[PDB]
RNA sequence: AAGGGCACCACCAGGAGUGGAGCCUGCGGCUUAAUUUGACUCAACACGGGAAACCUCACCCGGCCCGGACACGGACAGGAUUGACAGAUUGAUAGCUCUUUCUCGAUUCCGUGGGUGGUGGUGCAUGGCCGUUCUUAGUUGGUGGAGCGAUUUGUCUGGUUAAUU
């Protein structure tokens, strides 16, 4: 009441808040399978929901990490003590998120190995772990000094149109290597099935469905059956 | 220093006094609605602040 | 860095009473904004922690344009050294709550 | 086994030979983690750097034989950066360029 | 070369023009201590969101500061060092230097190694992003068939469509 913000600029603020806490715990727990962020922000005690791949290392030893990332957000972003609390839940389907798989390349490029060997295992990774189709694109100084690209798609992939906002999922790293950086880009095609939570709801908009009829038997003589 | 003349140009308004909140240039700076981001940090982070491209 | 004593103290010692440490990466401010009383500007702040991490004390990681540090075991032992505390009291981070 | 080999050769023949994996060429940078397990892995995320102990100990026993790092990667066949990235904390260790570290400057790196 | 089809970044039928004039602005050149620099057919030239009085700012002419972590030696409470009034000095109320002495207190200072920063170079070492080829209808496996093979068929004579529709 006393100080207020027109809702333009509180909307705004609003979404900034959620890049640069999502950035900032992308680069910080970038090595613990970080995957997203929700936040729940209320006119009371605010909760934010880290969907980890591993939680038991988001959380330290008892919670000491969970508290001190509590502690420097409370601290950053001018939050009243108390007011802000911070949970961690385990993603269901890891193979099926696209910020997992990319860290999953980047940590075994990182080890060394064939480029071409990482992305056959992350590609039949993610389609063993249930997408419709995947699409691995790597690209830098790879064995050469001229750089090239390399896809590894698989399956089945949109590209166009509304339904690629919502339907598949990408993400972009960055490889620190010992000449230059490689690009690493995952696209994952999600299922449809079950309308609830390992993929989205409301199908393909070209994919029609035709209920199949009943047998309709006996059309034959008239019979009354009385009550 | 010394503390006299170190910081002592006025970097009051002007294009010497506002800088991205991400990059910290000074170039192509976006102030609108309050955000400060230059254009090419606010074309990163558009989709996840709720921007999205419509028409 | 020069940075007379008593700030490295407040410093060190609003370190010790939660183990996290939150300075904006601009050094011309006159003061750090919740240090605020003792006269600790915020060059001094960044100074002193780069040196903490340069023992391997606390490790660090960098926002946008915000500097974070975490106080690490090492850190523990050099901070309980260095303010003659006694061994049996903890930062907040370590345990506060159940 | 060399007993019951040589207790083989000494009368009637069972004994079988076969190659080596790498054998009759140098290769002259090993690697260092089981490609293996590393295409197997799939959960685990993380790489564990050098120590800060341990780029303390190449600091202490380079500068304590007139050597810089310029000097000693030449010396151990490497390119500077990757002395200075083993020095600052940075790159993940390499168990047989530690070794030639280990022999270049005198000191027991693991 | 032929045969089908298509497009106002093609033409036809035209409209409004631009090219001529004054001015604004961007490029080249010339000049300058400097007139910072990228981009040169479409696909550079009111483009770098580039409307620069200072700042921006890179360029020119001068002048302060260390914001040189850390490690190892050296020197050090009989002082490692830090500021400073007045005069000169300076563009300057930079204790920047010189004279003068007061003040601070282990944080610094000196040497070696090494940090760190860089609108420094290289976009012909790269990532990402964008533009363009290319606004048109095009592209590809599996299994089968042909061919020694490169390859091909599928992906087509015809009709139709904005469209391998
Ligand atoms: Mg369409
Ligand atoms: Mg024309
Ligand atoms: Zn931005």
């Amino acid at each position: 009441m006393a100080v207020q913000i027109s809702k333009k600029r509180k909307f705004v603020a609003d979404g900034i808040f959620k890049a640069e806490l999502n950035e900032f715990l992308t680069r910080e727990l970038a090595e613990d399978g970080y995957s997203g962020v929700e936040v729940r922000v209320t006119p009371t005690r605010t909760e934010i929901i880290i969907l980890a791949t591993r939680t038991q290392n988001v959380l330290g030893e008892k919670g000491r990490r969970i508290r001190e990332l509590t502690a420097v957000v409370q601290k950053r972003f001018g939050f009243p003590e108390g007011s802000v609390e911070l949970y961690a839940e385990k993603v269901a389907t890891r193979g099926l998120c696209a910020i997992a798989q990319a860290e999953s390349l980047r940590y075994k490029l990182l080890g060394g190995l064939a480029v071409r060997r990482a992305c056959y295992g992350v590609l039949r990774f993610i389609m063993e772990s249930g997408a419709k189709g995947c699409e691995v694109v790597v690209s830098g100084k790879l064995r050469g000094q001229r750089a090239k690209s390399m896809k590894f798609v698989d399956g089945l992939m949109i590209h166009s149109g509304d339904p690629v906002n919502y339907y598949v999922d990408t993400a972009v790293r960055h490889v620190l290597l010992r000449q230059g950086v490689l690009g690493i880009k995952v696209k994952i095609m999600l299922p449809w099935d079950p309308t609830g939570k390992i993929g989205p709801k409301k199908p393909l908009p070209d994919h029609v469905s035709i209920v199949e009829p009943k047998d309709e038997i006996l059309p034959t003589t008239p019979i009354s059956e009385q009550k | 220093g010394h503390q006299q003349l170190y910081w002592s140009h006025p970097r009051k308004f002007g294009q010497g006094s506002r800088s991205c909140r991400v990059c910290s240039n000074r170039h192509g700076l976006i102030r609108k609605y309050g955000l400060n981001m230059c254009r090419q940090c606010f074309r990163q982070y558009a989709k996840d602040i709720g921007f999205i491209k419509l028409d | 860095m020069l940075m007379p004593k008593k700030n490295r103290i407040a410093i060190y010692e609003l370190l010790f009473k939660e183990g996290v440490m939150v300075a904006k990466k601009d050094v011309h401010m006159p003061k750090h904004p919740e240090l605020a009383d003792k006269n600790v500007p915020n060059l001094h702040v960044m100074k002193a922690m780069q040196s903490l991490k340069s023992r391997g004390y606390v490790k660090e990681q960098f926002a946008w344009r915000h500097f974070y540090w975490y106080l690490t075991n090492e850190g523990i032992q050099y901070l309980r050294d260095y303010l003659h505390l006694p061994p049996e009291i903890v930062p907040a981070t370590l345990r506060r709550s159940r | 086994s060399k007993q019951a080999i040589l207790a083989a050769q000494r009368r009637g023949e069972d004994v079988e030979t076969s190659k080596k994996w790498a054998a009759g060429q140098n290769k002259q940078h090993s690697i260092t983690k089981n490609t293996a397990k590393l295409d197997r892995e799939t959960e685990e995320l993380h790489h564990d750097r050098v120590t800060l102990e341990v780029g303390k100990v190449i600091q202490q026993g380079r500068q304590s034989k007139g050597l810089t790092q310029k000097d000693l990667a030449t010396k151990i066949n490497e390119k500077p950066q990757v002395i200075a990235d083993y020095e600052s904390g940075r790159a993940i260790p390499n168990n047989q360029v530690l070794g030639k570290i280990e022999r270049a400057i005198g000191l027991k790196l693991r």
